[PDB]
């Protein structure tokens, strides 16, 4: 029965040939670029110096412009509801972050070219671009989820045809089961200062991996 | 296909699929709105945050609870939470999933009628059903005879059941739960010089209670050992790095469950509320009710609450008889687990409230069927 | 049998997880096989491209998931 | 699993009890199928109504064992065995097991009565009725007088007589093959 389930690969691997025509694939490429930029901080990735970060910032900004266009054209046809307002809000956020990335990258490039590499020799100059990139990625994850919900809510309405809606070509996996009982530890005697548990944030790699294709 | 099981309480919201063994979505039941001026363009479009995302941005929001004392008071915010758990948490379409709801006993009738109206008209579910929280706790305990003490965030009630038969005249409901203990702790903490007045700061105090409070076996003796020494002191670290210290307030806050006069309530403690409920039952079934005493809800999670209850009951009941306390480790989710058992049951598949019956009867259909 | 039981659902979830954990090995083997062929065909470039993209995303997801088991 | 409380049976720890919970619950579904076939062929009467009353209880108890055992299994993995180190968590499943057995004993006797009463009735053909493969023992004769003992003199408080609950081994031991 192993042979016939290779169609899962063929269905899944065939989503990467659209060349920027689907929301999820563009968001995934965004995520890969942002992961590269984040890993640059530890110096363990393809990016080796500042100019690589500048090029990555320009690429992710162009991707952000394309994502904003797609989000707008998918949000226009949806009838006014609670889902549309969230989509518009995250679209505005994406526009702001993309503009910030573009201008900051240009300024950093000019500073490096003018004062030399020693001016931006410390890695502290690139933290601004990384912060903008991760803010943009969080906004993109939020708008992708909102767009999927809006598309699956109003997929029977007029004007939704001839659109590669994520509710048609993609399906969302059900969330995992929460733990019934909180894990008990020996931390009571190890440390003597109880502290509020730090809230876990959604990693943009995970929230996008939970989309499945047919 | 799968039938949703949503258990919405005063503090938390639990939802999942019937037949499973654990919920798939647990988030706080709060809705927050911004209270500060927005200066950066495009960042102020969002005007309401629901659930976990509202909890992460407490610093710029005003948190409100749509449900208080087990009664829904803001029907606009409640629809916001129900939409959040159907699309952003379970990722399901409500049009093909009958849902099961829960509600505390001795609750206004208008609460469940308007709850049913929203489900059928707004979300368009095929069927639904509303059950009693205390009854569902017995399903999860693998029993059919016992008295259930359920204490959540807004209401504490007792329901005795014998051989699957309820005794409505012996049901006692007391409006004293965890949210009232949080408010008392804030007032008590001011003696040491700490002040928390913001709604966002009430969430900090709630977390302090869940990590440092406990029930003392003997209150009078414990107070003596608190003043003489400093061995009961523990420290908690605030989000901004400040460190606070708690003395005898650790066991003074949960003591109001057994001494409601601390808050000013005239009612009796939870220990002799159960005894009064038992003594209002028939003399023949009191033997099986003293045993099989089931505790449920997050408020009953304090260390030593089970041992303290047994000591207080034994002093009231006749010495010849035996008193047992059942405190499962997962009692914080007992209500939901019982709901999953009931919804997936084969014999239960005929007593749903189908949309056809709602058409010819309206919201009043729930009283004659759901009970 | 009389009513839906969680054990069957648990078995289904475990089987699905194992299938997902083996499909990545199959994908990696396919990439290795198409990469090491010295000859090249027109109808192979797109396949091999999509294959590295999928494998790289899967590896990134695995690396992100692994760290969550630590503190 | 009843003897597990005294710790003198094949079971040794909590995980053994959980495995036994599935086996008895799974056998419950087959009992429901067997009983319902007789009820359908039996014409409406008092015996048929009593037979279907217990089959409602079998579904509830069997379903409770499946879900509750799964919950006890997950709690074992998360918090370790020390969470369930006390035997208190074990009697949750044991209580539902003896509740199920009481309904199983009752539906066996009800099914037998309908079979013998309507053995010649149409619709009972091509069925494995207990009326053609088992026989009842005559009930034991009652004592004519309760013999007095000397222990009642020591006790100064006269109490009510404890109700005698039938043991499922004794309730089924009265069956004999033809
Ligand atoms: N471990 C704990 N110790 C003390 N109090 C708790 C603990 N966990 C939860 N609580 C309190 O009990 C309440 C539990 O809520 P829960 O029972 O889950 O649903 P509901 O909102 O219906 O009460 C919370 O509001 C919390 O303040
Ligand atoms: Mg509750």
């Amino acid at each position: 029965s192993f042979q016939e389930e290779k169609s899962k690969l063929d269905a899944e691997v065939s989503k990467w040939d659209d060349s920027g025509n689907d929301i999820i694939v563009l968001a995934k490429q965004m995520c890969m670029i942002m992961m590269e930029m984040t890993d640059f901080t530890r110096g363990k990735g393809p990016l080796k110096n500042t100019s690589d970060v500048i090029s990555a910032a320009k690429k992710i900004a162009e991707a952000g412009s394309r994502m904003d266009k797609l989000g707008r054209t998918i949000a226009d046809h949806c009838p006014d509801s609670a889902c549309k307002q969230d989509l518009l809000a995250y679209l505005q956020r994406i526009a702001l972050y993309c503009h910030q990335l573009n201008i900051c990258s240009k300024v950093k490039a000019e500073v490096q070219n003018l004062g030399g590499e020693l001016v931006v020799s410390g890695v502290d100059s690139a933290m601004s671009l990384i912060q903008a990139a991760k803010n943009l990625m969080n906004a993109v994850v939020q708008t992708v989820k909102a767009s999927y919900v809006a598309s699956t809510k109003y997929q029977k309405s007029q004007g939704m045809a001839s659109l590669n809606l994520p509710a048609v070509s993609w399906k969302m996996k059900a969330p995992e089961k929460k733990p019934l009982v909180k894990r008990e530890k020996q931390d009571e005697t190890q440390t003597k200062i109880k502290r509020a548990s730090q809230k876990k944030h959604v990693n943009p790699v995970q929230a996008l991996s939970e989309f499945k294709a047919m | 296909t799968t039938a949703l099981v949503c258990d919405n309480g005063s503090g938390l919201v639990k939802a999942g699929f019937a037949g499973d063994d654990a919920p798939r979505a647990v988030f706080p039941s709060i809705v927050g709105r911004p209270r500060h001026q927005g200066v950066m363009v495009g960042m102020g479009q969002k005007d309401s945050y629901v659930g976990d995302e509202a909890q992460s941005k407490r610093g710029i929001l005003t948190l409100k609870y749509p449900i208080e004392h087990g009664i829904i008071t803001n029907w606009d915010d409640m629809e916001k939470i129900w939409h959040h758990t159907f699309y952003n948490e379970l990722r399901v379409a409500p049009e093909e999933h009958p849902t099961l709801l829960t509600e505390a006993p001795l609750n206004p009738k208008a609460n469940r009628e308007k709850m049913t109206q929203i489900m059928f008209e707004t979300f368009n579910v095929p069927a639904m059903y509303v059950a009693i929280q205390a009854v569902l706790s017995l399903y999860a305990s693998g029993r059919t005879t016992g008295i259930v003490l359920d204490s959540g965030d807004g209401v504490t009630h007792n329901v005795p059941i014998y051989e699957g038969y309820a005794l409505p005249h012996a049901i006692m409901r007391l409006d004293l739960a965890g949210r009232d203990l949080t408010d008392y702790l804030m007032k008590i903490l001011t003696e040491r010089g700490y002040s928390f007045v913001t709604t966002a700061e009430r969430e900090i105090v709630r977390d302090i209670k869940e990590k440092l409070c406990y029930v003392a076996l003997d209150f009078e003796n414990e107070m003596a050992t608190a003043a003489s020494s400093s061995s009961l002191e523990k420290s908690y670290e605030l989000p901004d790095g400040q460190v606070i210290t708690i003395g005898n307030e650790r066991f003074r806050c949960p003591e109001t469950l057994f001494q409601p006069s601390f808050i000013g309530m005239e009612s009796a403690g939870i220990h002799e509320t159960t005894y009064n409920s038992i003594m209002k039952c028939d003399i023949d079934i009191r033997k099986d009710l003293y045993a099989n005493n089931v505790m449920s809800g997050g408020t009953t999670m304090y260390p030593g609450i089970a041992d303290r209850m047994q000591k207080e009951i034994t002093a009231l009941a006749p010495s010849t008889m035996k008193i047992k306390i059942i405190a499962p480790p997962e009692r914080k989710y007992s209500v939901w687990i019982g709901g999953s058992i009931l919804a997936s049951l084969s014999t239960f598949q005929q007593m749903w409230i189908t949309k056809q019956e709602y058409d010819e009867a309206g919201p009043s259909i729930v009283h004659r069927k759901c009970f | 049998s009389l009513s839906p039981d969680p054990w069957k659902r648990d078995a289904r979830e475990k089987l699905e997880k194992q299938q997902q954990m083996h499909i990545v090995d199959m994908l990696s083997k396919e990439i290795h096989e198409l990469q090491n062929k010295v000859d090249r065909t027109a109808e192979e470039s797109d396949r091999l491209r999509k294959l590295m993209l999928e494998w790289q995303f899967q590896k990134r997801l695995q690396e992100s998931k692994q760290k969550d088991e630590d503190d």
